[PDB]
RNA sequence: GUGAACAGCCUCUAGUUGAUAGAAUAAUGUAGAUAAGGGAAGUCGGCAAAAUAGAUCCGUAACUUCGGGAUAAGGAUUGGC
RNA sequence: GCAGUCAAGCGUUCAUAGCGACAUUGCUUUUUGAUUCUUCGAUGUCGGCUCUUCCUAUCAUACCGAAGCAGAAUUCGGUAA
RNA sequence: GAAUGUUACCGCAAUAGUAAUUGAACUUAGUACGAGAGGAACAGUUCAUUCGGAUAAUUGGUUUUUGCGGCUGUCUGAUCAGGCAUUGCCGCGAAGCUACCAUCCGCUGGAUUAUGGCUGAACGCCUCUAAGUCAGAAUCCAUGCUAGAACGCGGUGAUUUC
RNA sequence: UGUACAACGGGGUAUUGUAAGCAGUAGAGUAGCCUUGUUGUUACGAUCUGCUGAGAUUAAGCCUUUGUUGUCUGAUUUGU
């Protein structure tokens, strides 16, 4: 917990998130999860 | 965003204004000519299906059938076409044109009713609009009554009266061929 | 918050993501990472390039269902006449024969 | 920046370096620009000062019309080609750097900007917002 | 855990990217509940 | 064998396989490399480094003791089948 | 090299806002001299690069007093390294 | 890192270090002042510089991932698959490391100086000063931050039997 | 001796850019036999295509795991 009560503005802003990346970290990743992933590539040798 | 929805049925046309990205968010990365089923733009069309016709974005340019693409792009454009009307003989303007992807950016959404959903929508199911026009050539006329080639037209020719105060007249086309 | 594509392997360049290059002329080429934007500085076609969306595009690449068929139609048959011309007296008068 | 740079501009990576030859993107004569100091800049032992999208910096003109050159003018640069990333998450770059020579209340002493503009300087510099095609 | 990216709007009526998009980088640290296992009480003194 | 080649690189014959060894891979080194944007602003000074390069064709200034300068400069080309 | 005291003048008028002659009392030891005390069985006897710290006789920045300070700008001075 | 019973956990804080800096734009305001020419500042806001401490989502650099692919010369009868060329060469290249080339963060109380004052005698008057006292700076002391005295210290756990 | 630990295996994630093999009416073309072609036939041909976004690699400081296999008391020292 801060030891002073910030006004700044910049604290106060009241944030709120639009969209969280959440592609892998790995490497360069593209998909956010694996049904986008599934949806933009298509059926594989894998698969069903 | 505004939408211009028509129902082609009775000739009905109103507009609509939808201010939610959600239900909004429906018709993104939709092409010209899918269909859009309804309930998710609102309670009002529940099961209402939309084809989706065109439409302008904000700086007014129109979309053009089968660019793909949610962008502009400048096109060549020729007689015969859409979002051109030549001013001579063999000319051809180079002109933007926006894509026919719909994006956020979009002013307008050109939409057609093809299944009329659970409930009605005021200034259009509930209301409907003669067609102008009747048939003046002679197979037409035939064709509009269903009357073979025994039964003569000129009887058939439609009548609009009109008065002229207190003179009430009648005229009816000209029948061709 | 709109996701781009890749201006040469066609893939969604979700935000702050691989970079963008205003060429000379203008035009606009946005990549999604350093090897389509390596491709792409080497003059490679991306046609030529097997993994690339362009590639799979004009190779007929699993598309299988898309040129599969479906079911988009109507059915209506709604009378209005002609506006002026009495909307009554014309499906009486509209009994036809044959 | 400073003189008739109206509105501030959040920092983008510096790319020209004193020394650096850009290419001059007006109809004034000048073909290139030869950055001899940044207007704004500060000091630090042996840092070169250098120059970013939108900057003012004192230029010569290598080559150009011979009315052009052997002297020092103002310029405003236009185009980077060092990648730099907006506050909208995106790195970018021209193809090339390019300025335009300028007064130092930054109006431009040729009439047209040859090529696309970077909406930083375009936002900065209204002359140069006027004498622009694309910006960005 | 580590860190991933943010897209969200800016309110900060004065700035150039006031009401628009900005994208932020974001650390994550994983947060279980904590569990009380006792209570210890200071005095103060001269020697503090 | 490649190639203009007694070059470099790989091989047959022959001859070696000697050079304290193990475990790690900190700083600083020695030797070998790369680096966005800028391009000598570094420095006494481009020191170091980088760039260039083979061949075939095209093209080639000043000046000169007429022999040269000259691979001047500047260009294109080069695999496999 | 730096800082004073006297105050004849300078400053339209007005010694001392800002200055200041003839004189005169000082401080400093990045000047140069004077000396020759230490080193001649040797203290690496230009400058630059790097890097730390210290002085203040303060160029900038903080807060002040003063002006021949209307404003703007400047100048003089204090606390200040 | 020996020795202060052993061992373990959690803490205190002496002393020492300490850090942030400068500019501009908007606005105030074409305002105060001025015949005019010109022409400020406090509050508010947005950015910047120089410095510092981190950090690696993103972008960039690095490549023995000798990871995948490509190429020359040769050697293994060919094929497959490989060896050698002080890491043979080239394109991509994950991970790590890393860059004002990348991102993020850099605290608020008091006491004071100069100086302007209060009250106020000395000196019936007058004086900020003598007693007493208010306001006050990039100063100082704290707050914060980094060590933690290996001869400064607290709380607490468990403490060996063949 | 248990949401134990490890070695493999599997799944995710990533990197490259389409494995080997086989097939082909793709292929500038080329030989050979005759029954000299109303696709004559048998092969060969850099390269191309299909099975095939395949194959390979993927923690050595990536994620994960109902499978497989194995491991689980050696040494020394300390007391107010
Ligand atoms: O050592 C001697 C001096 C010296 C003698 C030299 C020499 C250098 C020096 C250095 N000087 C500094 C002070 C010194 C004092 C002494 O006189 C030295 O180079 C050759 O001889
Ligand atoms: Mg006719
Ligand atoms: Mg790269
Ligand atoms: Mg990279
Ligand atoms: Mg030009
Ligand atoms: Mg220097
Ligand atoms: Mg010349
Ligand atoms: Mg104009
Ligand atoms: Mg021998
Ligand atoms: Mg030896
Ligand atoms: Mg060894
Ligand atoms: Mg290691
Ligand atoms: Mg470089
Ligand atoms: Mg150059
Ligand atoms: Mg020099
Ligand atoms: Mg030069
Ligand atoms: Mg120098
Ligand atoms: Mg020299
Ligand atoms: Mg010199
Ligand atoms: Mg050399
Ligand atoms: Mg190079
Ligand atoms: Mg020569
Ligand atoms: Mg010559
Ligand atoms: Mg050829
Ligand atoms: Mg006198
Ligand atoms: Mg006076
Ligand atoms: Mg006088
Ligand atoms: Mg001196
Ligand atoms: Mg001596
Ligand atoms: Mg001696
Ligand atoms: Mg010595
Ligand atoms: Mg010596
Ligand atoms: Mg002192
Ligand atoms: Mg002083
Ligand atoms: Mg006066
Ligand atoms: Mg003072
Ligand atoms: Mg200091
Ligand atoms: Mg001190
Ligand atoms: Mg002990
Ligand atoms: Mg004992
Ligand atoms: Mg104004
Ligand atoms: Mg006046
Ligand atoms: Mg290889
Ligand atoms: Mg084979
Ligand atoms: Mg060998
Ligand atoms: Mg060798
Ligand atoms: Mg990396
Ligand atoms: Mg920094
Ligand atoms: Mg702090
Ligand atoms: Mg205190
Ligand atoms: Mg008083
Ligand atoms: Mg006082
Ligand atoms: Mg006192
Ligand atoms: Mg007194
Ligand atoms: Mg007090
Ligand atoms: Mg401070
Ligand atoms: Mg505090
Ligand atoms: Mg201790
Ligand atoms: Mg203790
Ligand atoms: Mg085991
Ligand atoms: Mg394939
Ligand atoms: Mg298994």
């Amino acid at each position: 917990k801060s030891l002073y009560t910030n006004t700044s503005r910049k604290a106060l802003e009241e944030v709120s998130l639009k969209w969280i990346d959440t592609a892998s970290k790995f490497g360069k990743g593209r998909f956010q999860t694996p049904a986008e992933k599934h949806a933009f590539m298509g059926t594989l040798k894998k698969d069903l | 965003m505004k939408l211009n929805i028509s129902y082609p049925v009775n000739g009905s046309q109103k507009t609509f204004e939808i201010d939610d990205e959600h239900r909004i968010r429906v018709f993104f990365d939709k092409r010209i000519g899918q269909e859009v089923d309804g309930e998710a733009v609102g309670d009002e069309f529940k099961g209402y299906v939309f084809k989706i016709s065109g439409g302008n974005d904000k700086q007014g340019f129109p979309m053009k059938q089968g660019v793909l693409l949610p962008t502009r792009i400048k096109l060549l454009l020729t007689k015969n076409v859409s979002c051109y009307r030549p001013r001579r003989d063999g000319e051809r303007k180079r002109k933007s044109v926006r894509g026919a992807i719909v994006g956020p950016d979009l002013a307008v959404l050109a939409l057609v009713i093809v299944k009329k959903g659970e409930q009605e929508l005021e200034g259009l199911t509930d209301t409907t609009v003669p067609k102008r026009l009747g048939p003046k050539r002679a197979n037409n006329i035939r064709k509009f009554f269903g009357l073979s080639k025994e039964d003569d037209v000129r009887d058939f020719v439609i009548r609009r009266e009109v008065t002229k105060g207190e003179k009430t007249y009648t005229k009816a086309p000209k029948i061709q061929r | 918050m709109k996701v781009e594509i890749d201006s040469f392997s066609g893939a969604k360049i979700y935000p702050g993501r691989g970079t963008l290059f205003v060429r000379g002329d203008s035009k606009i080429f946005r990549f999604q990472n350093s090897k389509s934007a390596s491709l792409f500085k080497q003059r490679k076609n991306p046609r030529r390039i097997a993994w690339t969306v362009l590639f799979r595009k004009h190779h007929k690449k699993g598309i299988t269902e898309e040129v599969a068929k479906k079911r988009s139609r109507k059915t209506v048959k709604a009378q209005r006449p002609i506006t002026g011309a009495s909307l009554d007296l014309i499906k009486e008068r509209r009994s036809l024969k044959p | 920046s400073g003189n008739g740079a109206q509105g501030t501009k959040f920092r983008i990576s510096l790319g020209l370096p004193v020394g650096a030859i850009m290419n001059c993107a007006d109809n004034s004569g000048a073909r290139n620009l030869y950055i001899i100091a940044v207007k704004g800049s500060g000091s630090r032992l042996n840092r070169l000062p250098a120059a970013s999208l939108g900057d003012m910096v004192m230029a010569t003109v290598k080559k150009g019309k011979p009315e052009l050159r052997k002297k020092v003018m103002p310029a405003i640069v236009v185009r980077q080609a060092k990648s730099w990333r907006r506050r909208d998450g995106v790195f970018l770059y021209f193809e090339d750097n390019a300025g335009v020579i300028a007064n130092p209340k930054g109006e431009m002493k040729g009439s047209a900007i040859t090529g696309p503009v970077g909406k930083e300087c375009a936002d900065l510099w209204p002359r140069v917002a006027s004498n622009s095609g694309v910006v960005v | 855990a580590g860190m991933t990216t943010i897209v969200r709007d800016l309110d900060r009526p004065g700035s150039k990217f006031h009401k628009r998009e900005v994208v932020e980088a974001v650390t994550v640290v994983d947060t279980p509940p904590v569990v009380v296992v006792g209570v210890v009480g200071y005095v103060e003194t001269p020697r503090g």
